[PDB]
Order: structure tokens, then sequence, then C-alpha cells
């Protein structure tokens, strides 16, 4: 064949690609399908938040086209018969799948932008402009064509600077422009340079004398002026992405190529034996791969010029600081102002020797370089103020002395500042924004290759999927680094939000880590090919990517001291200010959900981050009963997130209802928990700086049950549930008068009560029984059965007390009532199961941890039926066997949760 | 509690039954301490 | 018995249950608060 079958399979690889290209921009029409947000404030910050978060997708998705689009022409650098074309259709695929993720990305932001300035069209138009300029590069990526290499590398530069001109129609051209057109200085002075060695190469070339040899010295030349000529055009399009690392090794990759070319070329040079043409061709050769090397040079410090680290030890700014007062308040002394000079300048030194000390250990010297800089304002201020302390107390009426002190104090102690801060946070700029960035891209990736993957059967009905099922769960997780990147970009000074980005990036390694193993996993399960390349190749970056999150997640948790405990209550006061705008809000009456929000969902939400917050509540009382520990301020920001997913879901579920009494309800129920929770950080300051008092330890305890009490108050706000706490009011109430000085007042006979104690315990179970009937009904249904119940139990509970005093021992009354205790502390766990399994009927297991306490009350009523009830007729053998045969037969109607923890074979003995 | 249950075991004492049960307020609060951090739902169940 | 054929089927899917069984625990819970009301009561028999 002219063309091989895997070229055969790369044309229906080219027909697969090219048809999703024009069917983008057909699908771009349809541009708004917007939502209405409204006049709430948390709709515009959920406006401030996909603006954000949405302009990092596509600035994400944009880098990988520009990896796979040189990388294709690194791939057919090579002559015919020796290109892997089957990795040539990976790169055109997530190219595709990246301008599938454009269209839907971009048509939420035409929605965005048509709401602020309406000035989003000439996006529109350069975006559909650029999938046009990759329509004609499939078009050149067909071999059986004889068009010409550079047909192909000048189509290709379009693509490239179309795309920064897309990034400059978005704005987040980050890279400046001085430093992307310097590529262009060098890219076209190395053709140049090749181009002047070529015709070096072909002047030898006339030397030459014997055959083979002419033609083996311009095959070269012409390889090597092709591969420059590529670099021409690969560097046209990595011009906007020198920051991305994943296409930086396609540069030293023909950069390689260009040295096999200089090596192939400069072993024909030395043929030219007794020439002097040899002696100018090694020197040029030289100079050919030094404009390689100087624009190597400055490709590292491309990546470095963003990425500064420095370490923040600050052993003697703290010495700095505490002598600066000494001066302004020992004003007008000629003794003692002279002494503090000294000591000064001995505080400042202390650090001059130890920032170059940590430029040593580092790795890259920009901030390094910049501590360089910090340090001479450090030792600068210090050498002005030691003549300006001479001439102040020498001379205490001159005002010109005095004046010129108060500057210098100033230009030392924030430039101290000025030398920490910058140390620090350009750190976690080398640390955080390359974390979340590149994470990003190899996020998404995965997803449009899985959803590729999913779509390459037939049928997707059950594909088993290792990523889909985690991928939905991590897509959550992305946003949530992302929107502290421009905070942290917006607030660098304030730690809080960046000590957020240390816990976002923790809480993304456990989901993230975990698919990368079954990215690998599901690597050989695809029939396809070229797809599983670029899953090799995402996971490599995967991996890539989370080598570097836990340098800077260990290192920035030993950035600063623990000192977490007071930030974790101004994070309560924003939400407190917000939830008052909302009770604002809620007092206009015409507030619009999120659209993610569900009413069914997020009352779930509401309980599971009410059950979370708790359980780190009595985490938070051991770390307090030791005093004194680091985690203290660890778990006090764990319940700062804790309430803020609770904020933000019960102001989700304020504006998806419409009644306004109860949205004052789930207001001051939710603003009396910060008022307890404002309470808790108050004491437990108070609690890490008094060590083994047993009175804080107590307090905070009776805080914490009300807190949980507080917590019960945004349980019994719900709507959904109905009178379930008004039965477990009538359940309990009655039982505790029937503990407490309970008498019968007429016993009447034996016979009469025995005859109606079986009769009132065969519908008191049979209405326990519909409780797991209504399972699988209404959760509604649920408080229905818990009314019906709770009264019949109320019923049963005066029946029951009403033979207690028939028996004539008061201790065998004792032990039924005793008995009658354990009956009804089983119904009200079984009461507390229904708070939960009404809030939540989802779960299997908690329908199995109902059911058990359904099997619990039952058993506990039929001994003490035994106990009381006469066994001489008989009838009563049979009586309790009936009532326990019903519940069983409804507990194998749900076969979702296991009984026991045996297996298989122990369950068949 | 142990040190107060050998105490009462055959004690048979009003005043000193009371010491087991006024030390059993930190035993129940450190047990419910715990099913508190059971039920956090992501230690406690995964679906299937 | 039935339940693990449901985990059977390939296409089903295992769950890790979470890292600790909250049945277990919900359990003991209630019971040692059933035996802390029957030492809530003054008058009892050492047995008991």
């Amino acid at each position: 064949p002219p063309l091989t079958s895997a070229q055969q399979a790369l044309t229906g690889t080219i027909n697969s690609s090219m048809q999703a290209v024009q069917a983008a921009q057909a699908t771009l029409d349809d541009f708004d399908t917007l939502p209405p947000l409204g006049q709430d404030a948390a709709s515009k910050a959920w406006r401030k938040n996909k603006m954000d978060e949405s302009k990092h997708e596509i600035h994400s998705q944009v880098d990988a086209i520009t990896a796979g689009t040189a990388s294709v022409v690194n791939l057919t650098a090579g002559d015919p018969a020796e290109t892997d074309y089957t990795a040539v259709g990976c790169a055109v695929t997530t190219i595709s799948s990246n301008l599938t993720e454009m269209s839907r990305g971009v048509k939420l932001l035409a929605a965005l932008l048509e709401d602020e300035g309406g000035s989003g069209r000439p996006l529109l138009q350069a975006a559909k402009g650029l999938a046009g300029a990759v329509s004609e590069l499939l078009r050149s990526a067909q071999p059986a064509s004889a068009e010409p290499r550079q047909n192909l590398l000048q189509a290709a530069g379009n693509v490239g600077q179309a795309s920064g001109e897309l990034l400059q129609q978005i704005g987040e051209s980050d890279t400046d422009p001085h430093f992307q057109d310097a590529l262009m200085q060098l890219a076209k002075a190395v053709a140049s340079a090749a181009a002047a060695l070529v015709l070096k190469a072909k002047s030898v070339a006339q030397r030459t004398e014997d055959s083979g040899l002419q033609t083996q010295v311009i095959a070269a030349a012409t390889q090597c002026a092709l591969s420059t000529s590529q670099l021409v055009a690969c560097t046209k399009v990595v011009a906007p992405t020198i920051s991305s690392p994943v296409c930086q090794e396609q540069l030293v990759e023909a950069g390689r190529l260009v040295a096999k070319a200089v090596e192939g070329c400069v072993s024909a040079s030395q043929a030219a034996t007794e020439d002097g043409q040899l002696l100018r061709g090694v020197g040029a050769a030289a100079t050919a791969v030094t404009q390689a090397l100087n624009e190597l040079l400055q490709h590292v410090k491309a990546h470095a010029t963003g990425a500064g680290p420095a370490g923040r030890y600050d052993q003697a700014t703290d010495t700095i600081l505490t002598v600066t007062e000494n001066i302004f308040s020992s004003m007008g002394d000629a003794g003692e102002m002279v002494r503090q000079a000294r000591i000064l300048a001995q505080a400042t030194s202390d650090l001059v020797n130890a920032i170059k000390a940590d430029a040593e250990g580092e790795s890259d010297l920009e901030n390094s370089r910049k501590l360089l800089s910090a340090a001479k304002i450090l030792a600068d201020a210090t050498a002005k103020m030691v003549e300006a302390a001479k001439g102040a107390a020498a001379h205490p009426d001159s005002e010109e002395q005095q004046q010129r002190l108060r500057e210098a104090a100033e230009g030392l102690r924030m430039a101290t500042n000025a030398a920490a801060q910058n140390a620090i946070k350009k750190k976690l700029v080398q640390r955080l924004e390359h974390a979340a960035k590149q994470a990003a891209a190899s996020a998404t990736q995965t997803i449009a290759a899985a959803q590729h993957a999913a779509s390459t059967p037939k049928a997707s009905a059950g594909p088993q999927p290792l990523l889909v099922q985690s991928c939905k769960a991590v897509a959550e997780q992305i946003p949530l680094l992302v929107q502290g990147v421009r905070g942290s970009q917006a607030q660098p000074d304030s730690p809080s939000a960046q000590l957020a980005l240390i816990a976002a990036s923790q809480s993304f390694l456990q989901p993230g880590g975990k698919m990368v193993a079954a990215a690998k996993a599901s690597v050989p399960t695809i029939q396809d090919q070229a797809s599983a390349m670029q899953l090799s190749q995402c996971a490599k970056n995967l991996g890539t990517a989370l080598a570097e999150l836990r340098t800077a997640a260990q290192k920035a948790q030993e950035a600063c001291g623990p000192l977490e405990m007071d930030s974790a209550l101004s994070v309560v006061q924003n939400l407190e200010k917000d939830l008052q705008e909302v009770k604002a809000a809620a007092r206009d009456g015409k507030l619009k959900p999120l659209p993610g929000e569900t009413m069914e969902k997020c009352t779930q939400d509401l309980g599971n981050s009410t059950k979370a917050v708790s359980s780190a509540i009595a985490q938070l009382l051991g770390e307090v009963a030791q005093g004194n520990e680091n985690y203290a301020g660890i778990a006090a920001r764990d319940v700062a997130g804790g309430l803020r997913s609770l904020a933000q879901a019960a102001r989700g579920v304020a504006a998806l209802t419409s009644d306004p009494a109860v949205q004052a309800i789930v207001l001051d129920t939710a603003s009396d928990v910060l008022d307890k929770a404002s309470s808790l950080i108050e004491e437990a300051k108070k609690a890490a700086g008094h060590p083994g008092d047993p009175e804080s330890q107590q307090r905070l305890a009776q805080v914490a049950k009300a807190v949980t009490q507080a917590l019960n108050r945004c349980v019994s706000c719900l709507p959904g549930q109905r009178d379930v706490d008004n039965a477990l009011r009538a359940v309990g109430d009655a039982s505790k008068r029937l503990l407490s000085d309970s008498l019968p007042p007429s016993t009447g006979t034996f016979q009469e009560a025995q005859s109606r104690l079986n009769e009132a315990a065969a519908g008191l179970n049979q209405a326990a029984t519909e409780l797991v009937q209504a399972s699988r009904g209404t959760p509604q249904d649920l408080a229905r059965a818990s009314g019906r119940f709770g009264q019949d139990f109320s019923t049963f509970l005066e029946a029951g007390v009403e033979m207690a005093g028939q028996a004539p021992s008061q201790e065998d009354r004792a032990q039924v009532v005793s008995n009658l205790k354990g009956i009804s502390m089983s119904s009200s766990k079984l009461l507390l199961a229904a708070k939960a399994l009404s809030t939540d009927p989802a779960a299997p297991n908690l329908k199995s941890q109902l059911a058990a306490a359904a099997r619990a009350v039952t058993d506990s009523i039929n001994q003490l039926i035994t106990m009381c009830t006469q066994q001489a007729p008989g009838q009563k053998e049979c009586d309790n066997a009936l009532r326990e045969l019903e519940t069983v037969r409804e507990l194998l109607e749900n076969p979702v949760q296991p009984i026991n923890d045996m297996s298989y074979f122990g369950c068949l003995d | 509690l142990v040190k107060t249950i050998k105490a009462l075991d055959g004690a048979f004492t009003e005043e000193n039954r009371a010491q087991c049960r006024a030390a059993t307020a930190p035993l129940l609060e450190a047990v419910d301490n715990l099913s508190a951090f059971a039920s956090n739902p992501e230690f406690s169940s995964i679906p299937a | 018995a039935a339940y693990l054929v449901g985990v059977s089927d390939p296409n089903s899917q295992a769950g890790q249950q979470g890292l600790v069984e909250p049945t277990q625990f919900a359990r003991a819970n209630q019971a040692i608060q059933m035996a802390c009301q029957s030492l809530g009561e003054p008058g009892c028999t050492q047995a008991q």
C-alpha cells in the first residue's frame, strides 16, 4: 500500500477529529443559556466565583493544544517510513478534546461577559478563527499530499499566535511581551546562523571530490535548515506558553534534534581536511549551539523569573522589631540613645550572614537574588541611622536631626517586613501557583480522555468507571484552590488566605493520587491505542504534579508558627457579616438560589456537615485537655471550613424555600450556632493559654452540649421533618413521668389487663413495622408513621403501667419498669435513628441501622410480655413469635445492607 | 471506674455509690465524644 | 447471604463501608447508657 494501516487508521482518526472541529463552531451559536443570579450578594459573589474559575479553565486547556501542535511537528520531523503515525494521532485528539471544552467553556463566559460589559463578541470570533486554523493544520497532517514541510510550518505558526491573541482577548497574558518577542529575536537568529552554516556546508560541497560525500553534506544541511525552521515554527507556538512546563520538553526535544543536526553537519565539516573553510565551520557550529544554549539559559530563567525560593527564618528580625521602640521611648538622653544603635547593628547583621546562607542551600535564585536585594535595604537603612542617632543624641534641640531619625525608622521596619514576607510568599508563588495550575489541566485532560473513552463503545451502559466515579468527586475540589489563587494575589500580606491554600492542597491530594493509580489501571482497558498514550502521558504529568504538591505541603506547614487559633475566629466573622446581609436579603423576600443547589440534596448536606463539625468539636476537647497543642489551631481551622460549608448550605435552602416564617427560623438557628461557636474559640484561647486547668474543661463541655442543642435547632428547623421532635417529645416526656413517681390508680383484675396489653402490643409493633415499609417511600411518610407510633406507645405506656400495680411485690414491678425502661430507650434510639433516616434515606447502612434498632424494640417487648402475661393458656408463645415474623419479612424486602460481617462460607454453615 | 467498682463491690453504701456515679460523667462524655467522631460520614460509611 | 450475591456481579462496585463500623458503636453507646441508668438508681444490689 502507499500508506500503512496505521496511516489508514490515522485517516479515520483525522475524519473523526475534523468532524468535531466544525461541529464545535456550530454548537457555539447557542451562547448564553444563562440562569438569573438576581440582587443576591451571594449570587453576585457566585458571579465573582465563576469569573475567576472559568478563566483558568480556558487557560489550562490551551496549553495542551500548544503542546499538542508542536509534538506533531516533532514526530513528523523525520523521514517517511520512520515516523510513529500512531503517536501523531494521540496529539490531535487532545487538541480536539480541549476544543470541545473550549466551546462549552466560553459559552458560560459569553453569558458572563454579556452581564458586565457585553463586549465579548471579539472573543467569540477569535476563538472560532482559532479553531479554523487547526482545521487547515489538520489538512496539513495528511502524509499522502506532496505539500512541502514549510507549508505545514507556516500553517502551524498562525495557530500559536492566534491562541495568544485569544489569550490577549481573555486578558490572562501573564507573560510580558518583551520576553515573548525576544524569542523571535533568538529563533530568527538561529535560522540565520543555520543558513549561514548551510551556505558554509554548501561552500564545502564544491570543495569535495567524492561522490556520495557531497550529497551527505547537503542532506544533513537541508535537514538542519528544516529543523531550525521548525524551531521558528515551534517558538511561535510556545511564545505565550513559556510558563507551562508541559511543552518545555518539546523545545529541547527538537533542541536535541538540532544538536543532532549540528553533530551531523559538524561531522561532515571535518571531512573537508586541509581546508580554509574547515576552520570557520567549527567556530560557526560552536556559535550555532551557543544560541540554542543562550536561549536555554533564558528558558530556565523564563520559568525561574516567576518561581523564587527563599527561607523566612526570621531568627534575627524579631530582635530588630523589639529594639526599634527604645529610640522613641528614650528620646532626650544622649547616653541611652547611642547604645541601642550598636545592638540594632548586630540584630540586623545577624540576618545578613544568614540570608547568604539561605541562598547557598537553595535551588533557584530569583528570591535568593531578591534576598541579596532585601538585605541591602536592611544594610543601607542601618548605615544612615547611626549618624542620624549621633546628631540627635548630641544635639537634642535640633529639628533636622530628629526629622531624619523618623524617616529612617520606617525604612527598616517595613523593609524587614518586605524582606520577610517576600521571602516566604514568593516561595508560595513558586509553590502554590505551580501546584494548582499544572494540576488543573492534567485533571481535566483525564476527564476529556475518559469521556472519550466512554464514548468509544457504542453503548455507555455500565462502563465500570474507576475514573468517572471519582472525576465528579475531584472536579468539585478543583476550583477551591483556584479561587484562592487570585485571592492570594489580591491578598499577599494576610497568611490566612495562603493558609487555606495549604489545607486545600492536602484535601486535594487524597482523592487526586487515588485517581492516578486508577488512571494507570485504565490504560490497557481501551481498545484504541492513541488515547492511552495521553492517558500514559497525563499520569506522568499527574505524577509530576503530585510530587511537587507534597514539597509544597509539608514545607509551608512548617513556614509559620501554630497561631491559627486567632485566625479561625476571623473566618466566622466574614460569615456572620454576610449572613446579616442575607438577613436583610431574606427580609426582601426575592432570593434566587444557585442552580447546583437542590432542596432534597442540600438538607442531607446540612446534616452531614452538622455531624462533621461536631466530630471535630469532640476532637477539640481532647486537645484542650492536653493543652498547648499545635493541632488546636488545626482543628479550629477545620471547624471554620465546616461552618463555612454549613453557611452556604443554610443560605442555599433559604433561597430554595418560599415560606418567610421558616426563613427567619433557619437564620436565627444558624446565627445562634456561630454565636455559640464564637464562645468556643474565645475560651479555647483561654484553654490553650492555661494548661491543666480542669475548670475550663467542663466549661466548654457544657457549651458544646448547648452547641449540639443549637445543632439540634438546625435539625428541628427543617420543614421536611414533620413533628418527629414532637414524636420524640411525646415518647420522651411521657416516659420521664413514668420513671419518677408513677403509680396506677386502678389495678383492676389481672385478666382484663393481660388481654388488653397483647392487643395493644400487636398494633404497636405493626406501627414499628411500617417504619421500614415507608423507608422505600417519601421521608414525609416516615414523619406520618412517627406520630402514630409515638401516640400508640403512650397509649401502650398507660396500659403497661396500669398492670404494674397488679404485681404484689414492687421489686417484681420495678423489674418490669426497668424492662419497660429498656423498651422506651430502645424506641428512643429508634427515634434517634429516625431523625437521620428521614434526613438521609439514600444511605443503605442507615436503613439497617434503623432496622436493627427496629428489631431491638420488638425483642425487648416479647421478653417483658413473657414476664407479665400468663403462660398457662400457651397462646402467648405463638403471640410473641408472630410479631418477629413480620419484622424479618420486610427486612427481606430491601437487600441493600448485610446483617453481620461473616463471609459467604461462614454464612453457609 | 474500676477503682470505685472494687470499692463498691460489697460496700452497699449510699454515699459511696455516688462516687462511681459521678465519675461516669467524664466516662459518658468521652464515650459520646468518639461516637460523635464516629458520626462523621466519610469515616462512618462508604456507599457501594 | 442475598447481599453478597449483589456484590458478586462484575458490573457491581463494592464499598469500603468507611474505616469503622458504626453499628457496633451505636449498640455499645446505648448499652453503656442503658447500664448507667441502672447505675443511676440509688437502690440496687451488687449483682446488678
